[PDB]
Parts: structure tokens; sequence; C-alpha cells
């Protein structure tokens, strides 16, 4: 869907932190 | 639309794809559904005159508005793009509703179904086929992009195959659009696994280079045996991309969508391409793949440049042949319009023996 930058970036940041060594 | 019998025979007055509107009587038979969906239905049929098989794509049409897919396909005439023979209007299951019928060349296989076989068989698609298919894809992309047309839905399912001649034909232009600088577009375009990162970031000012990214995804999938960037959501898919390419730099993010430059994303180390693919993977395939799957849209190779890549050197060998014994299809019959973006590539793209 068409997500606003803030919400999208938050989800992406949360996910990247989990797959980070 | 009329019904006769000589077996059921359907007769309609359909307009040819090329030239001025000069509709002819067209008769066909042996109709059967070879595809259903939310778009409409796809029938196979046999032309009465020629006996040639055709695919009839039937979609719902608002007569007050012009059909974008039709207007685009009528302009296209290329050996690696499915041909629009005729088109006509008719009625269907919905009352008081008019349908658009697209009569296209029937092509038995798709790149998806073929690759899917090798996956089931736990084998890998031979490199020669990868070269052949990808070359013809970029060739078709070079053509449509010269008209400023972007497909916006490049995926294995949309790459038709003739298994006997190894000819690839790009199809499904229901998402295609004339991209014009200054006039923004929908970012919800393109299907899962093959969406460019800028599209995922909701960019609206993207270019035809999104197709090149999709092509890179297709190339990677052929070498891998499975999609390289799977995932249901946009975030899911971006995670996969980052897990391979590493976290995009601020400048790369700016190139895709400036609205994301200020967010601090965790820095993920990139995974070397040589570790992403099997150890038997050809170096030039890997090299080509990395030049297609770039974060920065303008950094990606153009379709024409991709054709000139060293990975397709074997296809320019005069003594090249398909595994089934016969010769390779037409690969060097480039036109001026096709070479419009970069003419000096002709010295590479057209080998000396092809000029004979
Ligand atoms: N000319 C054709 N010949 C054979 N099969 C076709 C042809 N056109 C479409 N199909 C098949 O019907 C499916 C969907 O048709 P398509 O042209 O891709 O429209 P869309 O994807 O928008 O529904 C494709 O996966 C393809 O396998
Ligand atoms: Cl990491
Ligand atoms: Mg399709
Ligand atoms: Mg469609």
């Amino acid at each position: 869907i068409l997500v606003e930058p803030q919400k999208f970036a938050e989800e992406l940041i949360h996910r990247l932190e989990a797959v980070q060594r | 639309m009329k019904v006769s019998r000589d077996s059921k025979v359907t007769t309609v007055v359909a307009t040819p794809g090329q030239g001025p509107d000069r509709p002819q009587e067209v008769s066909y038979t042996d109709t059967k559904v070879i595809g259903n969906g939310s778009f409409g239905v796809v029938y196979q049929a046999k032309l009465c005159d020629s006996g040639e098989l055709v695919a009839i794509k039937k979609v719902l049409q608002d007569k007050r508005f012009k059909n974008r897919e039709l207007q685009i396909m009528r302009k296209l005439d290329h050996c690696n793009i499915v041909r629009l023979r005729y088109f006509f209007y008719s009625s269907g299951e919905k009352k008081d509703e008019v349908y658009l019928n697209l009569v296209l060349d029937y092509v038995p296989e798709t790149v998806y179904r073929v690759a899917r076989h090798y996956s089931r068989a736990k084998q890998t698609l031979p490199v020669i086929y990868v070269k052949l298919y990808m070359y013809q894809l970029f060739r078709s992309l070079a053509y449509i992009h010269s008209f400023g047309i972007c497909h916006r839905d490049i995926k294995p399912q949309n790459l038709l195959l003739d298994p006997d001649t190894a000819v690839l034909k790009l199809c499904d232009f229901g998402s295609a659009k004339q991209l014009v600088r200054g006039e923004p577009n929908v970012s919800y375009i393109c299907s899962r696994y093959y969406r460019a990162p800028e599209l995922i970031f909701g960019a609206t000012d993207y270019t035809s280079s999104i197709d090149v990214w999709s092509a890179g995804c297709v190339l990677a999938e052929l070498l891998l045996g499975q999609p390289i960037f799977p995932g249901d959501s946009g975030v899911d898919q971006l995670v996969e991309i980052i897990k391979v390419l590493g976290t995009p730099t601020r400048e790369q993010i700016r190139e895709m969508n400036p609205n994301y430059t200020e967010f601090k994303f965790p820095q993920i180390k990139a995974h070397p391409w040589t570790k992403v693919f099997r150890p038997r993977t050809p170096p030039e395939a890997i090299a080509l793949c990395s030049r297609l799957l770039e974060y920065t849209p303008t950094a990606r190779l153009t379709p024409l440049e991709a054709c000139a890549h060293s990975f397709f050197d074997e296809l320019r060998d005069p003594n090249v042949k398909l595994p089934n014994g016969r010769d390779t299809p037409a690969l060097f019959n480039f036109t001026t319009q096709e070479l419009s973006s970069n003419p000096p590539l002709a010295t590479i793209l057209i080998p000396p023996h092809a000029r004979h």
C-alpha cells in the first residue's frame, strides 16, 4: 500500500535491527 | 459476433493491429479457456483460414475511456514482443457491458513454467538458455524504451517461450505506460519479487530503469532456481534486497526517494554475489547481475548495454547452436530505432559474420 515515510521507515528499521550481526 | 458450423465457428469483424483501421472478417474455432483471472479471460483459438493458433485476451472495457494496453500494443512490432494480430469488441457475461478482445500470437510456454520444471527436477537451467532468454528480454526492453514505453511488470510469467525455436516474446502490457519526465506515476505498479527498490519506497518519479531491475531479478532467479527477493510486503522484500546489496547509502536512497534520506537505517553488510549464487555460476553472469541490480536507477545498465555484455559473448559466436541441434533465432537484426539510444554498440551487437 501507499505508506507514509515515517511509518514505513519505522517498520524497516525494526526489521533490520533483528537481522543485524 | 456470429455462430456457424463447419465444429462451432465464430465470425467477427476485427481490426488488424498494424496499419490504418481496416477491419476484416475473421473466423476461428476450437476455442477453449487457457487463462482466467480478475483481468478477464484468455481463450485459445484456431484461425479458419490459416489454421494458426491464437490467444484471445478478453477484458472488460469502459467505452467512454480509451484502452491503454490496446493503444500501446498497436505501436509495437518486434520479434521479441507478442504480436497483436487483431482486436474486436463484443459482449460477455456482464449485461450491458462491452468487452475488448485482443487476438495475439499463441505461444505455448513461459519462462516461469520452464524454470519451474528445472526446480521440480532439482536441476539448473543450462547457461545457454539463460543467455538466450535474457538477451531477447533486453532486446525487447531496448525496443519499448525507445518509444518511451515502460512495461512496469517484467516477470517470468510474462515472458512467453517457443521451446522448439527458443524464441522469447514479451507479453502482458496491461501495466505498461508512456513515462514522461515531469508527470508522476503510481508506485503500486509492478508485481511481488520484481519491484525496483525505488518503487517499494513509493517513488512516483521513476523511469524505465525499473524494468532493468526486474530483468536482473529474473536473471538471478534463473541462476538461483528460486526468487532472490521474496516476501509478501514491501518491507519484507526490501529486507531481502538489503541482505544482499547491503544498506543503501544516503545518496543511493536520495536517488530512489529523497523522502527517506533522513531516517537512520541499521548498516547491514552486503553479501558478496559470488556467495549468493552457486559456486558453478559463471563469473560474467554474476558481473552482469550486479550491473543490473543497482540501488541507483541511473547506475543500472540500459537494455542495449546489457545485450552488449560479455555474458552474451557466446551468442555472438558464429558456431553457436541450441542443444536440440538447430540454429539460434534472429539475434542481430537490429534496426535504427532499436539502436537509437546508443548506435556505436552496433560494432559489438552485430558480429562481423552477421553482416554477411
Ligand atoms: N499470446 C499468448 N499465448 C499464450 N499464452 C498467453 C498469451 N497471452 C497471455 N497468455 C497467458 O495468459 C496469462 C495471462 O495473460 P496476460 O497476457 O499475461 O495478461 P494478464 O497478466 O494481465 O492477465 C499469461 O500467464 C500467459 O501464460
Ligand atoms: Cl550485518
Ligand atoms: Mg501476466
Ligand atoms: Mg495485466
